[PDB]
């Protein structure tokens, strides 16, 4: 492919109202151009930080977003990706299980 | 008892808004212990790994480091137009460490990558070179014939490497003793006539750790699909198992989560 494969998950199991981090892990996309948004009802969240360009052995590059985030139940969490490999922005929606 | 450490180094000409052309990361068994990039110019260690480095050590890779981008700022100039592929953004990475194995062998990696593709490999015991293609072979007949690179990542690989393996896992020891069990959250959901059985680790130190799916006892590896291994932001990991079943044979299902910080493999429900 060369696209992003994206994974959205928290740092701990997740619990409606627990103070936690919300993280958006895109890895296997080539060139490393690549923008990530964390996002709480399609607005984007605040104090996101984004790890330093590394890649996988197979050289395929690879990012991890996070954000530290109070998951509300009555909200939809998502992560959205831009990169070249794709004509339209790819959102990816976070799966609270709970 | 083996241990490794890595160096993942990247050039970029695109890097994208507000980002570094040239990245350093620096892992000791799966754990970060120190960056670089082009923006900071300086080395800087993982203060949670590493609470306690000295300056003198952080000077000497902050140089190297910048020589790295050095480096790669001439293979980015040069390779493109080698490869009659000037047009485009473009990418240099190498992947370079060492291991020091259970018994004390070592072991030494030196890797590159020009455009995300294999370009050039060399052997510290052997001291020869491979090129991955025949552009790449005038990189590798010219630093071979030169006779000076093979000397210096000999000693880089074999030496300081080791040496700062050692010394890293002695100063991280706090950190990278410290086993940190996994947090696992077993979930399902049923949409038409299945339900999704989602088993999720969260925050599991060191890195390796098996999940798989049960029905009584016997394993469902045919049914079940794996998310793989991804990083938490806190030297932690992350990983996951999924498995649809009729909605009516939910709680017969089990998911096995084997890890270094468990004596006994643990077994859980939805
Ligand atoms: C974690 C931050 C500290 C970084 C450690 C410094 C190690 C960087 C190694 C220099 C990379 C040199 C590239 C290269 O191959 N140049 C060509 C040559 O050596 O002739
Ligand atoms: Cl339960």
């Amino acid at each position: 492919a060369l696209t992003p494969k994206v994974q959205v998950y928290s740092r701990f199991p997740a619990s409606a109202g627990t103070k936690n981090v919300l993280n958006c892990f895109a890895a296997g996309f080539h060139p490393p151009k690549i923008s990530i948004t964390l996002m709480k009802d399609g607005v984007p969240m605040e104090g996101a930080q984004y790890s330093d360009m590394s890649f996988n052995d197979d050289w395929t590059f690879q990012r991890l977003v996070h954000a530290d985030f109070t998951p509300s139940s009555g909200s939809t969490y998502a992560c959205k990706v831009e990169h070249e490999t794709l004509k339209e922005p790819q959102v990816y929606k976070w799966d609270p299980e709970f | 008892g083996s241990h490794s450490l890595r160096y993942f180094l990247t050039g970029m000409t695109d890097p994208g808004p507000g980002m570094p052309r040239f990245v350093i990361v620096g892992y000791v068994d799966d754990k970060i212990f120190g960056t670089y990039n082009s923006k900071s110019r300086t080395a800087q260690p993982i203060v949670e790994m590493l609470p306690q480095e000295d300056q003198e050590h952080w000077d000497t890779q902050t140089q190297k480091a910048q020589g790295g981008e050095r480096d790669f700022d001439w293979n980015l100039n040069r390779l493109p137009e080698r490869y009659n592929k000037s047009k485009g953004s473009h990418t240099m990475q190498m992947m370079f460490g060492c291991d020091i194995l259970e018994d004390g062998s070592i072991r030494g990696y030196d890797q590159y990558a020009f455009d995300g593709r294999d370009f050039l490999a060399f052997d510290m015991d052997t001291m020869t070179f491979t090129a991955a293609d025949p552009v790449a072979e005038i990189t590798k007949r010219r630093w071979e014939t030169e006779g000076t690179y093979a000397e210096r990542w000999k000693h880089e690989l074999g030496t300081v490497c080791v040496q700062n393996l050692r010394r890293y896992l002695e100063h991280g020891k706090a950190a990278l003793k410290r086993r940190v069990q996994p947090e696992v959250r077993v979930w399902g959901k049923e949409a038409d006539g299945i339900l999704t059985l989602s088993c999720h680790a969260h925050g599991f130190y060191p890195r390796p750790i098996t999940i798989s799916w049960m029905k009584d006892g016997m394993v469902r590896d045919q049914e079940t699909r794996w998310g793989g291994i991804v990083p938490n932001s806190d030297g932690t990991y992350h990983a996951s198992a999924a498995i649809d079943v009729l909605p009516e044979d939910g709680d017969k299902y089990w998911c096995r989560v084997e890890h270094a910080s468990l004596p006994q493999p643990g077994l859980f429900s939805w």
